[PDB]
């Protein structure tokens, strides 16, 4: 937007990402519950 | 089959493919020159301490003593890495620029004696700084495994002893009697014995594999092939009977001697009588080939592509033999005269005496019977 | 991590420019299709067209249209000069990106400025740091060849499917997690889910180059190592159930599996994959139906399989003896698994590939005790005494028993597929005929080691059809305890491929002993209480497999066979018989239809009065 | 069976019925005093729902009878459940409970 | 010994057939002490 700010690379990390990536799963930390082969435990 | 009804996707894959393939490939770019000079500048250090002795190792000295570091480690096997399948093979494409030089008319004295000092210049770069021991520590480290990481120490090896230059060669013969070891030696004779000859079944499958030619996934042409089969490692055994002879080039008697044996360690390995048996087998191989065609009025494409491999292969390790005795070394001389040489230079005369002949018969052979010839030459 | 970005940044404005370009090359591969279906008079430009934007893999196509970075090339090229600009500014643009073209000004000259200034300002010592300086630095400075690298991995997929792929990385995603954990039971159940659900997924069939990229059939091959390298039956039992449909989803696929084919024989053993899938399915699987791979298959990996093979028929199983059946001392299972790989080495298309077959027949006659007790000298018996005693196993159930395990069906389907590699690996009619010296021994090798009395007398023993018993009530036979029709058709195939029938007498005695009265049994069983029966279902597709497609190319020789006229008369009754379709399937009757215009055209119409 | 004894008087007046899922933030420790289970230190609210028994048993009595805006100490016996054999790494299989929850903004 | 190796005198070595494909053997089972090219492989001497 410069005019002449072109021909200079746009900062590492501020662009939009488009790759598919698994999104993060969390579980919060619930310990009171009936704890009731086991699925996967979360983090 | 028009590409418009593919789905875009697949498209955008077969862009993609393809333009790799086809310009980024294509697309080279020098780089191994500037950042060679750029890692074998000292920097401020000199400044900073003049009257200091026994300085910190430029950036680059300390890349090849990592290098060293993890080739002297002790371990099974060497684990193959590409940080220094690529520095290897920058550090090669470095001194490789007076090999090329960056219809051969004649070239002033004057300038050959200077692309000499140029190449000479840029092969002190990299032998001030370790590499001539570090080739060494990691052949003896892959212990006779053939693999990319073999190859890249090879080619290495001869970018450094191109033109036969007495330096390197006097390292790397001084770092082999001090450390006594028989881990190299052991190495070169392993990967000798591990190298192809013409097999004569391998191109039996690989021609009727090509006759093939059926429609795969890959599409019509099977690009999915194995390309050469009947003579693989090619490239491999002439660069590792290459950096023999580079090793005794210049008629150097000390390497010439410690090659057929090596007085100091517990075990010997007479390299050049190993060399006299891989040239048996290549001579074998050849003859088992010709016999193949023996029959046939013209040999075709595939026949004198094969032809062209085992003499080129041939041709090398001629020179090497021949460079283990240039130098009158009158022990490399008896050797060779007591060792089964004899068989395969008989053989090689039969499989001249009648190719000559064969291919004299026909005139789109004509430049398969030049390096014919020229095989017998050497 | 910054340099990553870059790198990702890159690719992803590749992918982007890749879906902007490939709509104006679609649009310009129309316009040219416009013209050539408006004017195709001139033959030299339709032909060019009908070689370039026609009739070639879209690969191809692509490629040629894509060819034309170099000037001379761009002299000749169907795209047009707009899309040809824009196609070099955006290689000049990734050149000024990758920077190809004091005071730092890019990523580039900053990671490498700062890290020859650590090198140089004092000897480094910790060797992690080391190669984290030169690796870094050797991104920054070669940064087109790190494109190179990474275009491999890179794959484009339609929005419509991204759900999908999703669970397909996730599914990955716990594969690639307890990879590094050791194997156990509740590890190994999450997995097997994990391989439940990647069947699941539809991009699985619908993208294998996505497959590849991925790469997760190296992921399951490591984590064979780990189980392998016994223990976790199941984990042995869900190796070729992903491994196996991987190979069958495309050829590529088995292109790379075939890559690891040392690997899986040199564990293979009968003892991994007891049940159901094996490292043996996947070594087979990989070489199923593909010629190139079946020429490829290098002469050791034989060697390995023979010399399993041998370690069979030296000992019987020590699985079995466990379960405590008889000692044979000769193991039919692994032996007769064995075969079935050396078989589809061998055998592909309808066709014996001569390479395979020569090594296969020369390291079996090499070791002879490969065979077993039968064929061979000291043993002292042929293939009839091994159908006798085999036979006799299957009778007495105190031998036959230690419970699904049956001695007797074992041995003879051993042998039956021990006969059956035998014909496939018997040379070519038309290489007979050109006199090939390698082939003419191999079919005399054939010959010396079987001979033809014991085939003739293995077809004259017959099934033992289904009774009814009890009134109401259809008990029949069991199949995989006894002697089945599909040891007659492997048994019959060694007939037609090595000693062929080009006699007539012989003929005729092979349709009298152990021929006529199996489609009498065919003829008996056509009642509609046993047509769905499973042992005349297996007599009806040995039928249609192995004697009447042999009774066609029989045909001529069966003019003028005036003498046993009425054995003639009784076999085309029968082959009427089943020529009436009853719980037959269409391809089926179709070869029996075939089988008897064929033979109608051959005999005398005085003999076909009945 | 739980024995609740009141810390702080609340409302006193709405009590959670069957159906609701209700949201308490506790500390919890064992008989010897033992901070274990804090969703006050973690900062995040536990909800429960009354019927489902999501919660453990005692703890749910024990809401149930608290009323909003008032805290009480749950004296939980080792009959609630996991009393034998219970969560790994944070209780030993056979112990007690007290819970010092209180019950705000009931839903 | 390898293949492609000289034979020396007095030197044992396996003679396989190119007709049959199969050793030299000595059949000795009959008590005659015949021979036969059958699979029991069998060493020879070949004496100048």
């Amino acid at each position: 937007r410069k005019g002449g700010n072109a021909r200079r690379h746009g900062l590492p990390g501020v662009g939009v990402t488009t790759s598919l990536r698994p999104p993060h799963h969390f579980s919060p930390p619930c310990f009171v519950a009936a704890l009731p082969e086991a699925p996967a435990r979360l983090s | 089959t028009p590409l418009y009804n593919l789905p875009t996707h697949r498209a955008c894959n077969m862009f993609l493919e393809s333009y790799k393939a086809a310009w980024i490939l294509t697309e080279d770019h020098s780089f191994e020159d500037r950042m060679i000079d750029d890692l074998s500048k000292a920097g401020e250090q000199e400044e900073e301490e003049e009257e200091v002795e026994e300085k910190k190792p430029d950036p680059l000295h300390q890349l090849v003593l990592h290098f060293s570091r993890t080739a002297l480690t002790e371990k099974s096997k060497l684990d193959e890495d590409y940080l220094y399948m690529a520095y290897a093979d920058i550090m090669a494409k470095s001194c490789h620029l007076e090999e090329g030089g960056e219809e051969e008319v004649e070239v002033s004295f004057e300038e050959k004696e200077m692309e000499k000092q140029r190449l000479l210049y840029q092969q002190s770069r990299l032998h001030t700084r370790g590499a001539a021991e570090m080739v060494l520590q990691m052949i003896s480290a892959c212990k006779g495994e053939t693999g990319a990481m073999v190859s890249s120490t090879l080619k290495l090896g001869i970018s450094i002893l191109n033109g036969g230059n007495a330096e390197v060669q006097q390292k790397m013969l001084d770092y082999l009697k001090d450390k006594k070891e028989v881990g190299f030696f052991q190495s070169i004779q392993a990967l000798m014995q591990t190298c192809s000859v013409l097999d004569l079944n391998a191109f039996e499958r690989q021609n009727k594999a090509e006759g093939l030619g059926m429609v795969n996934e890959d599409g019509t042409v099977i690009n999915r092939q194995n390309g050469e089969k009947v003579m693989a490692d090619d490239e491999f055994t002439q660069d590792l009977f290459r950096f023999l002879q580079l090793l005794c080039e210049g008629h150097n008697n000390d390497f010439q001697n410690y090659l057929r044996t090596q007085t100091g360690n517990t075990t010997t390995i007479n390299i050049i009588i190993c060399t006299v048996d891989y040239l048996l087998r290549l001579q074998e191989s050849i003859s088992d080939f010709y016999w193949y065609y023996s029959g046939k009025d013209v040999i075709e494409e595939q026949g004198k592509r094969n032809f062209s491999k085992a003499m080129s292969v041939a041709k090398q390790v001629f020179n090497s033999l021949t460079e283990y005795i240039q130098g009158p070394c009158t022990g490399n001389q008896q050797s060779l005269a007591h060792s089964r040489l004899w068989d395969a230079v008989v053989g090689f005369l039969h499989v001249f005496a009648h190719m000559m002949m064969k291919l004299a018969q026909d005139s789109s052979q004509i430049e398969l019977l030049k390096e014919l010839l020229d095989l017998q030459k050497d | 991590y910054f340099c990553d970005q870059e790198l990702q940044h890159r690719v992803e404005s590749l992918a982007a420019f890749a879906e902007r370009y490939v709509d104006k090359l679609q649009a310009n591969q129309r316009s040219r299709y416009a013209l050539l279906m408006r004017a195709f008079t001139m033959s030299a430009a339709e032909t060019a067209r009908r070689t370039r934007e026609f009739r070639s893999p879209p690969q191809e196509q692509i490629n040629m249209l894509l060819h034309f970075k170099d000037e001379a090339d761009e002299e000749d090229c169907p795209l047009p000069e707009d899309i040809r600009q824009d196609l070099q500014d955006f290689h000049q643009d990734l050149l000024a990106h990758c920077g190809i073209q004091k005071k730092p000004q890019s990523l580039q000259e900053l990671v490498s400025h700062m890290v020859v200034r650590w090198a140089q300002e004092d000897y480094v010592q910790s060797p992690e740091l080391v190669r984290a300086m030169f690796s870094l630095l050797h991104r920054q400075y070669d940064g087109l060849g790190e494109l190179l690298r990474a275009l491999p991995r890179a794959y484009t997929i339609s929005p419509s499917s991204v759900e999908d792929t999703m669970s397909l990385l996730e599914c990955l995603g716990q594969i690639r997690s307890l990879l590094i954990v050791q194997m156990g039971p509740q590890e190994e159940n999450l997995m097997i889910q994990s391989i439940g659900n990647i069947m699941n997924n539809k991009v699985f069939y619908q993208h294998p180059n996505l497959m590849r990229a991925l790469g997760m059939h190296e992921t399951v091959m490591e984590v064979m190592v780990n189980v392998l390298g016994i223990r976790f039956p199941k984990m042995v039992t869900s190796c070729c159930r992903f491994l196996c449909y991987f190979c069958r989803i495309s050829r590529q696929n088995q292109r790379s599996m075939f890559d690891h084919l040392s690997y899986l024989l040199e564990n293979s053993g009968i003892g991994l994959g007891m049940q159901g899938s094996t490292p043996l399915d996947v070594a087979a699987a990989s070489v199923i139906d593909n010629n190139e791979l079946a020429l490829a298959l290098q002469e050791q990996d034989l060697e390995k399989v023979v010399s399993y093979l041998a370690g069979c028929g030296l000992q019987s199983c020590p699985m079995l003896l466990a379960k405590g059946y008889p000692d044979i001392g000769w193991n039919p299972c692994g032996g007769e698994r064995y075969l079935d790989f050396l078989r589809f080495a061998v055998f592909v298309n309808g066709e014996s590939v001569e390479e395979n077959a020569n090594v296969v027949v020369r390291l079996l006659i090499r070791k002879p005790e490969c065979f077993g007790p039968a064929l061979r000298g000291e043993g002292g018996s042929g293939l009839l005494a091994a159908i006798e005693e085999a036979i006799r196993i299957s009778e007495d159930p105190a031998r036959d028993g230690p419970n699904r395990v049956h001695l007797g069906h074992a041995i003879m389907s051993f042998y039956a597929a021990l006969i059956d590699l035998l014909g496939r690996c018997a040379p070519e009619m038309h290489l007979i005929q050109a006199g090939k010296g390698e082939a003419l021994r191999i079919r005399a090798i054939l010959r010396s080691l079987v001979p033809l009395d014991d085939l003739v007398g293995i077809i004259s023993l017959p099934l033992q059809i289904p009774t009814l018993g009890k009134d109401g009530a259809l008990v029949q036979p069991k199949m995989s305890a006894s002697f089945v029709p599909d040891h007659k058709a492997s048994m019959v195939l060694f007939l037609d491929r090595v000693y062929g029938i080009e006699n007539q007498d012989f003929l005729l005695h092979v349709l009298d002993v152990g021929f006529l009265p199996d489609m009498r049994a065919a003829a008996s069983l056509d009642t509609a209480t046993f047509s769905t029966t499973e042992m005349a279902l297996a007599l009806n597709r040995y039928l249609c497999l192995a004697v009447l497609p042999l009774i066609t190319k029989c045909a001529p020789l069966f003019a003028g066979t005036e003498h046993r006229a009425i054995m003639v008369d009784s076999m085309l009754h029968t082959v009427y018989r089943l020529s009436r379709g009853r719980s037959l399937t269409k391809a089926q009757r179709d070869v029996i239809e075939d089988c008897l215009m064929a033979l109608c055209r051959y005999i005398r119409p005085s003999m076909l009065q009945h | 069976g739980v024995e609740i004894e009141t810390i702080s008087p609340g409302d006193g007046r709405t009590f959670p019925k069957k159906g609701q899922t209700c949201v308490v933030h506790y500390t919890g420790m064992l008989q010897n005093g033992k901070k274990f289970d804090s969703s006050r230190d973690r900062n995040k609210p536990f909800k429960f729902r009354i019927g489902k028994q999501e919660v453990i048993k005692g703890f749910e009595e024990g809401a149930a009878q608290m009323s909003l805006g008032q805290r009480a100490k749950l004296t939980c016996t080792p009959d609630v459940a996991y009393g034998a054999t219970g969560h790994p790494g944070v209780i030993p299989p056979n112990a007690t409970l007290i819970f010092d929850v209180e019950l705000l903004n009931l839903e | 010994r390898s293949e492609g190796e000289k034979v020396r005198v007095g030197d044992d070595l396996i003679l396989v057939s190119v007709s049959s494909e199969r050793y030299l053997h000595l059949s000795t089972a009959s008590g005659e002490l015949q021979v036969d090219a059958s699979f029991m492989q069998t060493l020879w001497n070949m004496n100048p």
